[PDB]
RNA sequence: UUGCGUUGAUAAAAGUAUUGUUUUUGUACUCUAGAAGCUACAAAGAUAAGGCUUCAUGCCGAAAUCAACACCGGUGUU
DNA sequence: TTTCATTTTCTGCAATACTTTTATCAACGCAA
DNA sequence: GCAGAAAATGAAA
């Protein structure tokens, strides 16, 4: 008989157990773990959904060259000039001959950006970039502004005398298409080998999209995310498949709210909340066979078949603080203003088809390949089609609706019984035995994460019930069984708990309402997290400063002069060194044109006086001042992504890390450390498989100082427990490793304390180590002599476990 | 294989072929050479028959494959007799020659097995070049934890902006077109 | 291939193997020591990672065959990890291992290549040593008018009087019986 | 606890558009047809390092899962 | 007294405009 | 929050 007291929070538990009776504090730790939150996965989506849009375009200027040598027009793509004019060229074929180089510059162009084809400033700006396009093309647009404002791309703000009005690039995709049509037929007229599959091949490849609900994938290619599947089926579209199930046959599709049994249902389970079953059955046939009713003409019909005066009626539904509302039909008489097909005298289940099509699919492509591939032996009309297309896209907030909560085989169950008695569904339903409602697990002695994770409200509180429930299996493993649990959505778990132990005969009792204090922290080894930061450097070769030789340095570039912060990063590049500008070593006549208005009068106010800043020349004619680079700082850590026919290096920057080996080696008895970042790791160049290779990894290992004659001793992730002992004094202390800080130095080490989630500096570690820096971080050197490195595992519930050869060779295969 | 002046020409040579700026080459663990002693070593002051196994051996071995060496040991076996081609060539040419001629062996005799890769070189700052080299390799002679037994590295010398493609058949395809564009 | 103190171990050993009497060796045009350098060098007084480089690559030259060379780059490779092997055996012993199983590998995978014949080795006095090993090679990787690429030696250690078989077919049958005596 | 109506908050997944950063090339601006590669504009290439087979409305790569080791859903150890 | 070798510190990091589906919680009413 | 050169500090030569 004891107690477990289990505090739940945000991102940690923590439990103790006591004796209930002497009264002692037995045990007591808190698991700390990251607060499981949605802004990862929002950062990992939307980096997916990017690549294919570059993948997408990619491969349409792919298969543009494959049309072009498909059809015999051009045969090496090496010789194209990449410096004509492509608006020129598109505005010259619109009327007169091109070759075919000009026309394959021109739809190459054309093809690189296409519209936009869903169709509050931005609307504006689009509607009028619309306004231009009932006689013109997007390529006179885009020429009368190249050659008017010497400026075409983004989005600017010329401006004009009466007004400044700003610009922009986008326009509808059918105008695109209305461009390249006219192009074709022109160059059709002089060219003969243009035929008109190609034609329609190049409209295709212009302005072909995938639907919503297609998804990625190809017959054969076979991905995990739309319709095509790995289990060898083929979806008509994705979002059928997520439709939820029903609340009583958990292996039954949940039924669609415009069918006929589900409208059936529902008036009739309004009819029995207020009568005999041929007065249901009038009422029935009155709604079903006249038109244009509402609530009111059926209350006045209730009260005229009854004899009774509209008053003393008792239960009936109401919106809001005025009139009342009951379920007519109103999709039923909807549809059958169809003049077209019949439906009057088809079935009943072909009504819960028809309905199902229709309230799933929205684009007339979907419902067409719903009705081929749902009615087999149905031999619809063409003629139907169209008007069923028509009919879903007149009315949409009908049939857009959703999913009654039940499935067609429970109300096929239901109907036919609340003819006859006049009680309700929910009294039927325990009468009948229908309650099994279950996600019924079977284990045998434990509890289970999956059962109860089964409703979800956040990620946070799912993690932290999961946590939970971990600790509590190996704290009853551990200690026996108990007799009472306190813990603290809430009445979720509490009922899952109940539940568990009354299933399984346990009697006890669970209620939702110092230097010994041991931790436990949650180990981080996912191996393909994100390698470094997202901006492309550039760096060039020079001589700052205190320097002797020329050295590579990366660039540093201030994008706007005129906004503030351009203000205060040229105050600072001005103050600390006016030669790490690269104008004021190319052109310092345009320099003192910058000193100018800085002793005068800051760059806003020469904006609003004169307008752009310009460079200086003999008369007035040259180019503006918006942006300046300078040199930023030397060339550290970095992974070079050079180009093929570059001549100054290219890096990406800021790279971070994964794990760590700790060696040994007995002939100077000390430790060596390695460094492993996520960058290090590779898909192999024959199967494809996520691992390092060993020529790498003894790469790494003469990089890092460490001799080939040393034994290793064990691995490192982060979060993971260490060791600290000195070896003449007897001192030790644990640290969480974080990381393998400044490649430069060797041996360094970055930890985090024991205690708490951080330093804040200032405190003392061992004599040997030395004290924490005054800033907040604590990195230092562990690659000294006399002293001593172990591992610590603990368990869930904090019990250290002290490691010093944890295996024969580094783990590099997975 | 032996050690001479064209071992020295030939590691000047790979050394210019793979490395963008030359201080890379010559601070690397196990190398480690000083400024002054590099321009003595480059003009021809100290010669590469009496300096240190260890250290001439550590340069052999960062530029080259292991079956790259066993070609060295061959090709200066092949080279050394037949002095027509001692009359005609520098021996880095003529090793050009000879493995690019070994990999027209491979491509003709066993196309079902050659596969390839893109390669990545550490430098001496503690960084790697990502695309330093093209490394091409026999699948079914594969030794475990994927190293491989015949090997060999080339450089692509084409001039057009568009990379190398990924998968099988494609970069098969690509490299027997540019054959005389790899070097 | 990198170069310490195991590859000592390794060069006294297969001389051993190779050559009757000692002095043989060391006088070889290309090595060349007198008798008390050569009593310097055997007792680890001389380091060999500061000698000269022809005279250690002769040493490794004359001894074995290239393809042998990259094999012992990679059982490197293999060895210095994993250390139960570093401080249980000594590299020559895992050395044969790997070569071993690489001929398993060549018997096992493509049996119809794998040729055979006896090893000549010359001595510093213009004589060669007729019967000292048996080497094997793969036919298909020969080139031209040339020593095959791929080729390994071996040294019996049956106890019987009786060599190694001519022909083709009875060479190939005698390697995979006495298997356990070939080291 | 079950069902039906309104309206908020959230989560998972899908289709697109225009930029931004950087490399080469061209025109302008500068210095004597050359050079320098600053400052603008326009094409073409790349856009987490990389990798696959089916040859294309082609596909995958930034989340979660967690103390290790030994013996028939349980059991044993440093 | 120049110079190499270890310990602190302090600066900087990718965005925006549309379209659509499914699910789960709340709270506000009619019923058992 | 954290990667990591820059600036500051310390122990030879």
């Amino acid at each position: 008989d004891l107690v477990l007291g289990l505090d739940i929070g945000i991102g940690s538990v923590g439990v103790g157990i006591l004796n209930k009776v002497t009264g002692e504090i037995i045990h007591k730790n808190s698991r700390i773990f990251p607060a499981a939150q949605a802004e990862n996965n929002l950062v990992r989506r939307t980096n997916r959904q990017g690549r294919r849009l570059t993948r997408r375009k990619k491969h349409r200027r792919v298969r543009l060259n494959r049309l072009f040598e498909e059809s015999g027009l051009i045969t090496d793509f090496t010789k194209i000039s990449i410096n004509l004019n492509p608006y020129q060229l598109r505005v010259k074929g619109l009327t007169d001959e091109l070759s075919n180089e000009e026309l394959f510059i021109a739809l190459k162009n054309m093809v690189k950006h296409r519209g936009i084809s869903y169709l509050g400033d931005y609307a504006q700006i689009v509607k009028e970039n619309s306004k231009q396009l009932e006689t013109k093309t997007p390529g006179q647009i885009q020429l009368e502004r190249y050659q008017t404002y010497g400026q075409l791309r983004g989005d600017f703000t010329v401006e004009k005398d009466g007004k400044k009005h700003r610009l922009i690039n986008v326009f509808p995709t059918s105008a695109y298409r209305s461009e390249a049509l006219r192009i074709l037929q022109t160059q059709q007229e002089f060219n003969p080998q243009i035929t008109d599959e190609f034609i329609n091949r190049y409209l295709e490849i212009l302005t072909g999209k995938r639907k919503y609900y297609h998804g990625p994938g190809n017959e054969k290619s076979r991905t995990d995310y739309g319709r095509y599947r790995t289990s060898g089926e083929t979806l008509d579209n994705i979002f059928g498949i997520l439709i939820g199930k029903c609340t009583f046959y958990p292996d039954e599709f949940r039924a669609a709210k415009a069918s006929y049994t589900a409208q059936e249902f529902n008036l009739l389970n309004d009819l029995n909340n207020l009568l005999s079953k041929e007065q249901k059955n009038q009422i029935i046939n009155y709604v079903k066979n006249e038109k244009a009713m509402g609530p009111a003409k059926l209350f006045k019909y209730i009260a005229k078949l009854l004899s009774c005066d509209v008053a003393d009626i008792k239960g009936y539904r109401i919106d809001k603080s005025g009139k009342a509302e009951i379920h007519t039909f109103e999709a039923y008489r909807k549809m059958k203003t169809l003049e077209t097909l019949d439906i009057e005298q088809m079935d009943r289940e072909t009504l819960d088809k028809l309905a199902y099509v229709l309230t799933l699919n929205t684009e007339r492509e979907g419902i067409q390949e719903a009705l081929e591939h749902e009615f087999a032996d149905g031999s619809f009309s063409q003629k139907q089609v169209d008007e069923l297309v028509q009919f879903r896209k007149a009315n949409s907030s009908i049939f857009g609706k959703g999913w009654h909560n039940f499935s067609v085989k429970l109300m096929m169950e239901l109907i036919p019984e609340l003819y006859e008695t006049s009680e309700e569904q929910m009294t039927i339903l325990t009468r009948l035995g229908k309650q099994k409602t279950t996600s019924s697990s079977n284990k045998t002695k434990y509890i289970d994460e999956k059962l109860l994770t089964e409703e979800i409200y956040n990620p946070v509180v799912a993690k932290s019930v999961r946590q939970a429930i971990k600790i509590v299996n190996a704290a009853i493993k551990e200690y026996g069984d108990f007799d009472n649990i306190v813990i603290e959505a809430s009445r979720v778990v509490l009922n899952a708990l109940q539940e568990h132990f009354r299933a399984h005969k346990i009697d006890t009792k669970v209620s939702v309402v110092e230097d010994s204090i041991l931790f436990s922290y949650q180990v981080d080894s996912k191996f393909n997290r994100k390698i470094s930061d997202a901006t492309i450097y550039a760096t060039r070769q020079a001589k700052v400063g205190k320097d002797k030789a020329d050295e590579t340095y990366v660039l540093g570039k201030i994008k706007d002069i005129y906004t503030q912060d351009g203000y205060d990063a040229f105050m600072k590049i001005y103050k600390k060194d006016k030669s790490k500008f690269l104008m004021y070593r190319h052109d310092p006549q345009t320099f003192e044109k910058v000193i100018e208005p800085i002793l005068e009068n800051p760059f806003l106010k020469y904006k609003e006086e004169h307008g752009y800043i310009r460079k200086y020349s003999k008369k007035g004619n040259g180019p503006e001042i918006k942006s300046l680079k300078y040199y930023d700082s030397k060339l550290g850590n970095h992974i070079d992504i050079t180009p093929k026919d570059s001549n100054n290096k290219v890096v990406l920057q800021s790279v971070s890390p994964w794990r760590a080996d700790v060696y040994f080696n007995k002939t100077t008895g000390k430790y060596e450390i390695l460094g492993l970042k996520y960058a290090d790791l590779q898909f192999e160049k024959g199967t494809g498989t996520y691992k390092i290779s060993q020529e790498k990894y003894n790469d790494i290992k003469k990089k890092e100082g460490v001799d080939s004659d040393s034994e290793f001793k064990f691995t490192l992730y982060k979060n993971d427990l260490l060791l600290v002992k000195d070896t003449e004094t007897k001192e030790q202390q644990l640290f969480r490793f974080l990381s393998r800080t400044m490649p430069k130095q060797k041996h360094y080490v970055e930890l985090k304390p024991y205690d708490k989630q951080k330093f804040e500096g200032g405190e003392a570690l061992i004599k040997v180590l030395g004290n924490v820096a005054n800033s907040g971080q604590c990195k230092k050197g562990l690659g000294k002599s006399n002293i001593s490195i172990y591992k610590v595992r603990t368990d869930v519930l904090g019990n250290q476990h002290i490691i010093k050869n944890e295996g024969d060779k580094p783990k590099l295969d997975f | 294989m032996k050690i001479n002046d064209d071992i020295k020409e030939l590691i000047l040579e790979y050394m210019s072929r793979y490395f963008k700026f030359e201080n890379d080459f010559y601070k690397l663990p196990g190398i480690k050479f000083t400024d002054a002693n590099w321009q003595k070593f480059k003009n021809g002051g100290t010669d590469i028959e009496k300096m240190g196994a260890a250290r001439v051996n550590a340069m052999l071995d960062c530029l080259f494959d292991d079956f790259e060496l066993a070609m060295i040991g061959k090709a200066q076996t092949n080279y050394y007799n037949d002095n027509s081609l001692k009359m005609n060539m520098p021996f880095y040419t003529y090793y050009d020659m000879f493995k690019k001629q070994q990999l027209l062996k491979w491509l003709k005799n066993n196309r079902d097995d050659v596969i390839g890769g893109t390669g990545r070189m550490y430098t001496a700052s503690g960084n790697y070049i990502a695309n330093a080299y093209l490394e091409v390799a026999l699948e079914s002679s594969s030794l475990g934890s994927g190293s491989y037994m015949l090997q060999m590295r080339f450089k692509d010398y084409s001039k057009g902006q568009e990379p190398i493609p990924s998968g099988r058949q494609n970069r098969l395809e690509w490299i027997e077109n540019n054959l005389e564009n790899i070097r």
